[PDB]
């Protein structure tokens, strides 16, 4: 029923601007109060703005420092945030929410739109296969792997097999790593079933738009 | 300046435990609201004016408090509660830190395997070994690497997965980087798992001068 849609979001060089919007479905858009609620990498959760269903009244959180404008258009059912010389302290998950009443808990959110401020530029990732090779193991079961290594910004889909291969996976966060993301994922099956039956993974980078395939293939020692 | 702070940051609890956590002010406040959060999805309102559930939120929850010091409280915990809850009150700019919820189970030894860098890495001159350790409990857990029998501290990257939504462990990553001319100037490499399950640590090896 209710839906609060954000966009806009992306990465940004420091001292930049942006405008994020927030579609609202579903409710008299014009009766609500609506804020913007950002949350840190260490995921802190910060007010940075609240306007009144009118657009009359308006409040912004300490650091925000007359860099950030909310309004509304409410015959569009949209909110808006514009962000203006921004700084690295500005990167966050921006959350559209709706007032339930004069206390002013949040009753709706949004699904968030990142910002990223950085100098860094989009770049692709590096995919490599894990076999075990001179590590070979002898067990029931047999762990392969995939190394993602060297991309930005996040985040990257990992699957195996399609997405066939679904239980027996672990996907770990990305860490930074020379100032560009790396993870590895692993997948576990029936040690019988490999190399005889094929075991793949599949990268996807939406902000580099790349796509790639590794065959996990035993080495050649 | 009015801030919160919550206590505690991280806490485990079996399902069927009684749980609280509390939210403290610098100065007196009313009408709290708590918020919980997975990983992945935005924060939902489930408390508000102190002690009002919102809708969806089972009966064994309570907000309660007054003054500088908030409290939620859950009854005979279960599993679906874990989460991070957080809370928040209309004059702060910044919400608490939230409180951590998380599932404790019965301690698991992690599975542990190593893969040497692959060819197609050493083409481009880096050197990564990769070594999983997969499904273990609890989520302390020590890595230590030896490369031709000397401990090596440098170049290590760890990273946890959060706690696994259907059967509670953990697994982490334990990753070290090395230069192609680094890592081809040695040849024992070897990754232990040092976990509360056993005094022995988990062992896995390889010789680069192999395959
Ligand atoms: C309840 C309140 C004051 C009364 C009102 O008509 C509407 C609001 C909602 C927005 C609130 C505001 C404050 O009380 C000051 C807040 C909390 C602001 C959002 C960010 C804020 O400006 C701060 O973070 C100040 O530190």
């Amino acid at each position: 029923e209710v839906q609060l849609v954000e966009s806009g979001g992306g990465l940004v060089k420091p001292g930049g601007s942006l405008k994020l919007s927030c579609a609202a479905s579903g409710f008299a858009f014009g009766n609500y109060d609506m804020s913007w609620v950002r949350q840190t990498p260490e995921k802190r959760l910060e007010w940075v703005a609240f306007i009144g269903s009118g657009g009359g009244r308006i409040y912004y959180g300490d650091t925000m420092k007359g860099r950030f404008t909310i309004s509304r258009d409410n015959a569009k059912n949209t909110l808006y945030l514009q962000m203006s010389s921004l700084k690295s302290e500005d990167t966050a998950m921006y959350y559209c929410t709706r007032h339930y009443n004069y206390y002013y808990s949040m009753d709706y959110w949004g699904q968030g739109t990142s910002v990223i401020v950085s100098s860094a530029k989009t770049t692709p990732p590096s995919v490599y296969p894990l076999a075990p090779g001179s590590a070979a193991q002898t067990n029931s079961m047999v762990t392969l792997g995939c190394l993602v290594k060297g991309y930005f910004p996040e985040p990257v889909t990992v699957t195996w097999n399609s997405g066939s291969l679904s239980s027996g996976v672990h996907t770990f966060p990305a860490v930074l790593q020379s100032d560009l993301y790396t993870l590895s994922s692993s997948v576990t099956v029936p040690s019988s079933t490999w190399p005889s039956e094929t075991v793949t993974c599949n990268v996807a980078h939406p902000a580099s738009s790349t796509k790639v395939d590794k065959k996990i293939v035993p080495r050649d020692c | 300046d009015i801030e919160l702070t919550q206590s505690p940051a991280v806490m485990s609890a079996f399902p069927g435990e009684e749980v609280t956590m509390t939210c403290s002010a610098s100065s007196s406040i009313n009408y709290m609201h708590w918020y919980q959060q997975k990983p992945g999805t935005s924060p939902k309102r489930w408390i508000y004016d102190t002690s009002k559930l919102a809708s969806g939120v089972p009966a064994r929850f309570s907000g309660s408090g007054s003054g500088t010091s908030y409290s939620l409280t859950i009854s005979s915990m279960e599993a679906e509660d874990a989460a991070t809850y957080y809370c928040h009150q209309r004059s702060i700019f910044t919400f608490g830190s939230g409180t951590k919820l998380e599932i404790k189970r019965a301690d698991a030894a992690p599975t542990v395997s190593i893969f040497p860098p692959s060819s197609e890495q050493l083409t481009s001159g880096g050197a990564s070994v990769v070594c999983f350790l997969n499904n273990f409990y609890p989520k302390d857990i020590n890595v230590k690497w030896k490369i031709d029998g000397s401990e090596r501290q440098n170049g290590v990257l760890n990273s946890w997965t959060d706690q696994d939504s259907k059967d509670s462990t953990y697994s982490m990553s334990s990753t070290l980087t090395l230069t192609k001319d680094e890592y081809e100037r040695h040849n024992s490499y070897t990754c232990e798992a040092t976990h509360k399950t056993s005094t022995s640590p988990i062992v896995k090896s390889f010789n680069r001068n192999e395959c």
